[PDB]
């Protein structure tokens, strides 16, 4: 029985090392050989209380992949919960009593957590909460470096703009700490600040990392420039002098890149990445999309299936 | 001083009248003994609870190191302490505080409150079991 | 071919006892011996021209288990139905060229009906048509009545709410008075008073009923206590004072309740039942929900398979 | 005993918690001392509020009227009681309640909370002065 | 100096049988002697925050007949109140640094009370705060049922429809009710009941006052009729049930009516007295309005000058 079957996925703050390599690890292997019916029988939940376009389809698409069926729904207007204002506990109180795997995305903080409390023997997949955390965008995010970069460890790591509100990036940093001596770079409004709890533990960590107000600034020293949507969904109104980007990524900024370096971004991206990068042989951003079928199927088989693929 | 029951010490001045809201302490038959701004050689100003034939859990105890860190919790039977208890700071709170993320789900549903407690600086840092945002307890609201 | 086979599920007041007995027959022993592949090569149509999670989640889980394919809508917003202003008839005139089945969902009473009209020799579920009918809520009522009961007969059923808008009543009462013995207990503001058309039917069948005014007049005498929402978005103007529940169960209110009594609920529930009964073992409805899934697998069986599952 | 102040006697048990919460009377440098349910110098239960450097208007003593009717307030100096007065209904209670009916000016608006006392049967009834509205003391909350 | 010389006119409660009986008074000697420049050289402001056609034309209506100027606004819409969130406070602070008088209406019960309170030596007369009071509403019916009755004392007087939100019906039963011998009937659904303070006072005053499902039992023996209307803008949601007329008047229900008895309306009426009624001779809402031209006249003379008229 493999240690993440049957394993909630909320939070990776929750997850060891051994975990995400194991997931790493599987993936690859199903991207090597397809195992088209391993979840064969298997019902999942798609339940997306707010707007997803990768996340979602590329975990429906990894279900089908691995031979599940789906049933769910793309936004709360229609469910019992937006028109007759329902509990979450109670809409995870039956949802969790048809399939046999939860997948949900929330507006709240939380969400993931709560829905665990009454999802029974049912796991949870979190794919996203509130501008907590995403378990999965991380998953992916960690195979396109290793598959870019070669390592998981000692990296210079930059990430650029909304470092508060995206979920994003504090999967990504808790992740990425688990690994040794990787450095980081934050390029953020002082508004849209990395919150105080991921630094607190960077510095717990013995981890190095410092602020800095452009990207040219570190361009030289990072492999892995990591850009980030600014959250505008997210944000409290004094905060909505942030709205417009601030950092735009243009092709021109790339003169000074070690070669390695792979510009990253979870998606989906306003102007904070100009679309004169994609051409560029630095732009993976697309390359790291298609990386979260691999992903997320790996995670599936894991979760839904007792013993390890071969 | 009493026949039997506890004597909480060096609460800090303010601090006294919350605890009596806070615990429901005032909600017995037993005779409550209570000053507020007594002069203390210990701390500055200080303030005291005494609570006949009554005692504190030893989380309620502990649950008591965030606003009275340095106080002194005396067990007392037959008019001499023969107990002197410290709270120190528990791993966790749960039901009683409320987190200040506006959107935390535990606001909307079936839920109680729990937030983890570690020391930090100046302060002690409580994380929510649900947002998982750190904040100050000087932050942190009580219900 | 069974007696269900290309029926029309429209109404209980459509169906025998011999039919109900068939469903929950045909139900337990599919839960008893999953058969997976049995609607293989089925398309079903999930037309939800208003809101579900339960019946219609239930449904496609249920469509899955036994190996159909599901297409459909979870809202009228997005056909051409609601943007182009297309009628239910020429809307069932072409998907039932498409499908196999069509189970739908609208708010007009009736709608299921009509659509059977324009159906040809596909048959169509009624999922909940206005403040009509809900021939497969009451079939997992049904069900979860017997799991916890024994039998469907001799019962003191008390049903509690909006009992003139609640589709849910309606079939319900129905299917337990084509039974022996059943005594019903209503409480319900005057102003949503089951309708005269189902109590002319228990009289008709010389079958006790009474009304009540709490919940307690009657609490020591119920084997199943059946909650009930207000259908706030059914309602006409001059019942707007009846929004809110006019009946709230709580734990302490369980103090007399006979042993073998369970609490229902068709679901949602707004305040109607406070989550401090979900503790108690009276609770019973996230049960019945789940058997939602059981209820709905036998009739898809029984509908499209024209041998009986052994 | 304090040398100088104001001494709340014969505070019907489990009242003594609320007329320390309802009218701020913690809120104060002032040394305090409070004992909760005492056998009385008349009654069988008692509660009992000391403050020291505090007086207390004819009008503030008043207030206590619906809270306390059989309190019996001591103006204390140099140890001595020098004065001794009793509540009688007030004519108006300022500041201290919210008026019930939401649509009162008197919440958007920078005003003083007042009502109009009266007593009506058994119970005493509160007409606020803007609503003109009238509630039975128990339903109207304190700030 | 007449005793209303500079007197705040917020409330009938707060007023004089003689304070009445003089605004009446005076309000025939202007009718038969207009005084066209009585008020000469006053500005005088007509705030009206929420809407109004009778009491503000009336008003408006009356000061320019006895020569004063008027500014002000119909809507607190474009206001610094309404599109910039003043408090009423600061808006009454400044508006009495302008005119000589206010007249408001407001939304808010107490509105008039709290103006009074930031206006200094410049006088208020409310024109309606809420479902609280109505004075000047209260003084052309006064005015009116002097005319058509001959007396203020000893009449039977029915009141019908929302008397919990009707502020006209709060101020007249308490100006009525500082005269002899009235008998008051109160015609209204249980939702909408004449407040509790309204009837501990005529108590209070010894005034006989009973309860009435209908208009026909007291028909007979009325003198005056006084309908109302549901005031649907101030409805909670548990009372929306009562928006439709409960009780309507119309021109056959007058048959075995008193030669001498009038219906009385403040108006606006929505359906509670049919058209029918409008050219029977009971009918007198129209000359009602009409009279609130000179009690309007008349309270603005005492209220703004000195000596009594002549
Ligand atoms: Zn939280
Ligand atoms: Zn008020």
């Amino acid at each position: 029985a493999n240690p993440l079957y049957q394993k909630h996925i909320i939070s990776i703050n929750d997850l060891s090392r051994d975990d995400l390599n194991l997931v790493l690890a599987t993936a690859a292997k199903l991207k090597a050989n397809p195992q088209p019916e391993l979840l064969k029988h298997k019902v999942i939940a798609s339940a997306f209380f707010e707007a997803s376009t990768r996340t979602r389809l590329s975990f429906e698409t990894s279900m089908h992949r691995l031979g599940a069926s789906v049933v769910g729904f793309s936004d709360s207007a229609n469910t019992s919960l937006g028109k007759k204002g329902e509990t979450l506990a109670d809409t995870i109180s039956v949802i969790s009593t048809y399939v046999d795997a939860i997948v949900m995305r929330h507006p709240q903080e939380g969400a993931a957590r709560l829905a665990t409390e009454f999802s029974g023997n049912v796991p949870v997949l979190n794919a996203g909460d509130g501008s907590n955390q995403h378990p999965t965008q991380t998953l992916l995010d960690l195979f396109t470096i290793q598959e870019t970069q070669g390592r998981l460890d000692n990296l210079h790591v930059a990430m650029v703009g909304d470092l508060k509100y995206g979920r994003t990036v504090h999967s990504l940093t808790q992740a990425l700490a688990k690994f040794d001596g990787n450095r980081f770079y934050f390029i953020a409004p002082d508004a849209l600040a990395m919150p105080q709890y991921i630094l607190d533990m960077l510095d717990e960590k013995g981890i190095a990392w410092s602020l800095h107000s452009s990207i040219e600034e570190v361009m030289a020293e990072v492999d892995i420039l990591y850009m980030t949507r600014v959250q505008k969904e997210r944000l409290d109104p004094s905060e909505y002098c942030n709205v417009k980007a601030q950092f735009v990524l243009r092709a021109s900024d790339l003169h000074n890149a070690k070669a390695n370096m792979k510009v990253l971004h979870p998606l989906p991206r306003v102007d904070e990445i100009a679309t004169d990068v994609d051409k560029t042989p630095h732009a993976w951003y697309f390359q790291q999309a298609g990386n979260g079928i691999f992903a997320r199927q790996a995670l599936l088989a894991l979760v839904l299936n007792r013993d390890l693929v071969l | 001083a009493i026949k039997r029951g506890t004597v909480i010490d060096h609460i800090p001045a303010q601090i006294g009248f919350k605890l009596l809201s806070l615990f429901k302490l005032t909600e017995t038959d037993q005779r409550i003994t209570i000053g507020l701004n007594l002069p203390s050689g210990e701390m500055g100003r200080k303030d005291l609870i005494k609570i006949e034939n009554t005692f504190l859990s030893e989380d309620q105890v502990d649950q008591l190191a965030l606003y009275a860190p340095q106080a002194t919790v005396n067990r007392i039977d037959n008019y001499e302490v023969v107990g002197k208890s410290r709270p120190s700071l528990p791993e966790r709170i749960d039901n009683v505080l409320v987190c200040p993320n506006s959107n935390c789900i535990s606001h909307a549903e079936p839920v109680s409150s729990s937030f983890a407690v570690r020391k930090r600086a100046n302060d002690i840092a409580l994380k929510c079991k649900y947002c998982e945002k750190e904040f100050s307890h000087n932050v942190v609201l009580a219900n």
